[PDB]
RNA sequence: AUGGCAGUCACGGGUAACGGAGAAUUAGGGUUCGAUUCCGGAGAAGGAGCCUGAGAAACGGCUACUACAACUACGGUUCGGCAGCAGGGAAGAAAAUUGGCCAAUCCUAAUUCAGGGAGCCAGUGACAAGAAAUAGCAAGCUGGGAAACUUACGUUUCUACGGCAUUGAAAUGAGAACAGUGUAAAUCUCUUAGCGAGGAACAAUUGGAGGGCAAGUCAUGGUGCCAGCAGCCGCGGUAAUUCCAGCUCCAAUAGCGUAUAUUAAAGUUGUUGCAGUUAAAAAGCUCGUAGUUGAACUUCUGUUCAGGUUCAUUUCGAUUCGUCGUGUGAAACUGGACAUACGUUUGCAAACUAAAAUCGGCGUUCGACUUAGGGAGUAAACAUUUUACUGUGAAAAAAUUAGAGUGUUCCAGGCAGGUUUUAGCCCGAAUACAUUAGCAUGGAAUAAUGGAAUAGGACUAAGUCCAUUUUAUUGGUUCUUGGAUUUGGUAAUGAUUAAUAGGGACAGUUGGGGGCAUUAGUAUUUAAUAGUCAGAGGUGAAAUUCUUGGAUUUAUUAAGGACUAACUAAUGCGAAAGCAUUUGCCAAAGAUGUUUUCAUUAAUCAAGAACGAAAGUUAGGGGAUCAAAGACGAUCAGAUACCGUCGUAGUCUUAACUAUAAACUAUACCGACUCGGGAUCGGCUGGAAUAAAUGUCCAGUCGGCACCGUAUGAGAAAUCAAAGUCUUUGGGUUCUGGGGGAAG
RNA sequence: GGAAAAAUAAGUAAACCCUACCAUUUGGAACAACAAGAAGUCGUAACAAGGUAUCUGUAGGUGAACCUGCAGAUGGAUCAUUA
């Protein structure tokens, strides 16, 4: 369960059996990446994308239905979130806890916290980097996150 | 799992381990750090050496005995021995001076339970052994 | 985390006859956690045994007849020279009359005994007896 | 030019370290040695230099230096180097004759005849190894017995038998010897005549007799914690089972003690195979690159044929002192084939079939003979790259194992077997193991690695450009052959699931988690404002202490520093240390909820970092209470101690530094399993009553402290639901221990 | 033309000295120090709640064992009491 020798559970998601597309549903796998690409546009994580398409759109899986993942979709639409998710939160969080730092320069609890979430994002670029998903010359050290606030 | 890793990539860990861990053992620790060759006899079975004088020294614990021990100076080593003389009598053949050829009693460290810091036994006297010397028909100077 | 669910799911099942239930549910299974178990089934140590779809890595249930004393895996699956086999037989099985050392080989995966007629052998993979 | 090496241990140090072949013990795995007959290396007193030669830095050749050895008429000289043999000296626990010869094995030379301390002979020689005597037989007496004869102790007999300072002759090597064998000679052995055994002899020792450790219950003598024993327990102080000695016993026995290193016992160094709550041993706690370890999917499967294989057999044929053949069923192997299914080309061979030809009889019935066709049948080219496994090539000899083989058995040598085919016969000198790295090669599992994702790939046709073999050669075209592109065609064009793994998004919510603010509340002190009155305070008793320049006391109020009561409990959060007045901000966290994404991203970790009550330290603050040191009372035989009166540092804080603590569950983290049961804390989902409550209850269920009962599961036990799923000994990884004290 | 002694430069480099450093051995004393033992001497720490408990850490003092402050842990002299 990630940097915890003694904290342990199970959030949930369990995609159902069937590996169809639900019946009540009727659109082109083309329909849906409109919506997708479009909701993209105005600025979407593929993570808050999908959301909308289970919330809003009676659309769960849109992998099931398209027989593309959501990224992909987006990949090959030129709407592709330059960096991922994935990588992206954990910098602005630990950017976050920087800030925060400053004017508490004496908050102990937040500095090792901090070390643990900037522990994280180096085991990200490690994998990021190896799948040539991400320049090699990548590196967060501050300036690579103030770089992103720009 | 226990302790030691279980891997077959993992050889060399192992290895080193037990390369380590081993000096925990007396017997290797002794050896090892050419120990045996610092005693007295510088490793060796039994030494020649002159008498320095014949000594006696006191039973330990529940025993209260005068034990005969003979000071030696041993040859090439040229050290102060604390010597043994065994059986009965013995003491009585030992002159002051004399040659004498001794060796260890039980593994070489603790003396006999009743002996204080004497750890040799004396075997020759003039190079006769002593048994020859303690029984009336075997020899006699 | 996991590995060698061989071993997740082999003692699994051991701890089954032992404690003298009357059919096994294994989780995370494999190809090679089916195969192991059809040898022992046509062996005649387990019984019947359903594979359920998992969508994602099946479940197996096997039945317990109660012959099984014993059934694990071994560490890291030494390499081991036709010639090495004495050593293990006499180190893994309980005697010269029960041979279950399953082995992988390149011809497969075969019985301790087997993999001497076939005259190859090679990786320990787990005992049962 | 600036590289080359390194934690996958460089560089440096130690080695009573020359490396192998091998040696000792060994269930398996291991442990310890290899100076030393084979091989390779190095060296000749230390060190450098050189002549010569095909060949050495030689060294039984030379030059100089350092240290030495021999002669001298002291001018000078040595064919002066024994780690070659034989010897001395030395060292020391420790290792043989200043012998013989060239006869055997080989060597050297101009070389059939010469030389060889190589080598062989012999001497010394209990290193060590093989075989083996110190007595055997019988009469008699006799114990036993015993079977008997048979109500008792008596006779016959026999026997596994067994005793004897009684009997008797046979046997025989030691021994010692004319001969013969053998030898270069000599010694010895072997064959063998004359001679050769009866008790101190022609001969057993060594080491013990409380326990471990086989053997005295002697009422034995001496000794008296003395002499001495004792491997460890322990013996011994006047009646010793361990001393001295007698006797009798035991053990191994031409051998047996002892000392030291070493092997096994040592699952007491542990990969197999340990331990780690309390016995030694989890680090205080988290992060984290090296290292180690990693989820699941990709021809499954079926039918038939065949070769053996096994096993079964209400069974068949053969043989005998235990096998074969035959049939079934079965399994699996194999190998084929075929089934969208492990290959393609070649050449060979080919096996059968469909057409066409020719030939015969009467267009067709049929037959033989041709082209086409793949299996099958070999060899080369292909299936991403290794690991790993099969197999053979290689792994010197000797040694180990081991076949044949009566060296008098045996060690062991490798010889030997039959003269009755004997101027010749028969038969031998086999075989296995050899891991680690290299080569050839068969391969389907696990494991790692790889191929088409920007795009591009694949197959195919044409076009174009570059390069190019044979065409005699040089050009120019063309063309074959590689490569580069563009295009068009073909193909289901190309991205496994989504791990009751992990990371993110999101959603209400929960917490004495944390950092800034703020905010109270009594209380302790101390101060003001009043109020009295003689005692307060403290102890078991009192005593220093305080007090009518007013104490203690009562009311109001204020200042100040710390502290958070009662609610506050096997309840909550935090990595741990630790965290409880209100309210407001600041970034954070679990769990639950998810038909959200990402899709191995992960487990643990040397290095290397973040924290870590107290106490303590530096420089400032602050200073109410309590209080180490200190000052005092009392208590005691003693009190600088346990009580009492005071009091400084600290205790509080800012900024630095310090890292330990019974930093405790004394129980490493991740993972899977397994008994029962309710009650909890947080989240969720159904339901019922009221009521329509951020409530209550019933029922689920994830996740979190904890308890109750119980185990044909664990333990030394206390005890443990894990301290369990470990002799039926192996999910992954880190740290630690190896009798005690000296010692952290 | 060959060619001895002599002499020559660069070179291999013996020995010796000086300047640093390593390895292996071995040495040293009064007083001191350490080791072990006891019915020496003084007291009594610890076990028994061992005079109302040990024990860990840190700090300060003391003939001596040890006492004392602050913080912990029970391996404690409790597994327990809002009505
Ligand atoms: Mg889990
Ligand atoms: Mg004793
Ligand atoms: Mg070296
Ligand atoms: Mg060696
Ligand atoms: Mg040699
Ligand atoms: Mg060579
Ligand atoms: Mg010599
Ligand atoms: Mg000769
Ligand atoms: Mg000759
Ligand atoms: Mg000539
Ligand atoms: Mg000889
Ligand atoms: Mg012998
Ligand atoms: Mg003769
Ligand atoms: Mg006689
Ligand atoms: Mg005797
Ligand atoms: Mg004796
Ligand atoms: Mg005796
Ligand atoms: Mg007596
Ligand atoms: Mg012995
Ligand atoms: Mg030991
Ligand atoms: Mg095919
Ligand atoms: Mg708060
Ligand atoms: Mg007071
Ligand atoms: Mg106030
Ligand atoms: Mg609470
Ligand atoms: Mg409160
Ligand atoms: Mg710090
Ligand atoms: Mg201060
Ligand atoms: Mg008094
Ligand atoms: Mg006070
Ligand atoms: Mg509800
Ligand atoms: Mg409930
Ligand atoms: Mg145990
Ligand atoms: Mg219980
Ligand atoms: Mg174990
Ligand atoms: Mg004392
Ligand atoms: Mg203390
Ligand atoms: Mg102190």
């Amino acid at each position: 369960m990630q940097m915890k020798g003694k904290g342990k559970g199970i959030s949930g998601s369990a995609l159902p059996f069937k590996r169809r597309s639900p019946k009540w549903l009727h659109m082109t796998p083309s329909t849906v990446v409109d919506l997708s690409v479009k909701l993209a546009k105005k600025g979407l994580t593929p993570s808050q994308i999908g959301v909308i398409l289970r919330d809003q759109h009676g659309i769960p899986q849109v992998r099931f239905l398209t027989g593309q993942k959501i990224l992909r979709i987006l990949k090959k639409n030129g709407c592709a979130p330059q960096l991922p998710e994935d990588l992206y939160f954990l910098i602005k969080k630990a950017l976050s806890i920087r800030k925060h730092l400053e004017k508490n320069r004496k908050d102990k609890d937040s500095k090792y916290r901090l070390i643990l979430v900037e522990s994280r994002i180096h085991r990200l670029s490690r994998y990021y980097k190896l799948n040539q998903k991400l320049p090699p010359k990548w590196k967060y050290n501050a300036q690579t996150a103030s770089a992103l606030v720009q | 799992g226990v302790g030691k890793p279980r891997g077959i990539r993992a050889g060399r860990k192992l290895a080193r381990h037990r390369k380590d861990q081993r000096w925990a053992d007396n017997d290797f620790n002794k050896r090892l750090l050419g120990s045996r060759w610092r005693n007295p006899f510088m490793g060796a079975s039994h030494a020649k050496g002159l008498v320095t004088e014949k000594i006696g020294i006191e039973s330990k614990q529940p025993n209260s005995a005068v034990r005969k021990c003979v000071r030696v100076l041993l040859r090439k080593n040229s050290k102060k021995i604390a010597a043994f003389v065994p059986m009965d009598g013995c003491l009585n053949f030992l002159a002051e001076n004399d040659e004498v050829l001794v060796a260890g009693l039980g593994r070489q460290g603790h003396a006999v339970g009743d002996i204080p810091g004497v750890r040799f036994k004396v075997v020759c006297v003039k190079g006769i052994s002593l048994l020859a010397l303690f029984k009336g028909k075997k020899e006699k100077r | 985390v996991k590995v060698n669910i061989l071993a997740e799911c082999l003692k699994d099942l051991v701890n089954a006859e032992k404690m003298g239930k009357k059919q096994v549910l294994l989780r995370p299974v494999s190809k090679v956690v089916l195969k192991f178990l059809r040898i022992m089934q046509k062996n005649g140590y387990i019984g019947e045994f359903e594979v359920i779809d998992d969508h994602r890595s099946k479940k197996v249930v096997v039945e317990l007849i109660g012959r099984i004393n014993k059934c694990g895996v071994i560490s890291p699956r030494y390499d081991v020279p036709l010639a090495d086999f004495e050593k293990w037989t006499n180190n893994i099985l309980p005697s010269r009359q029960f041979g279950n050392v399953v082995l992988t080989t390149t011809y497969g995966i075969l019985t301790h005994e087997e993999c001497r007629k076939r005259h190859t052998g090679g990786k320990i993979l787990g005992f049962f007896y």
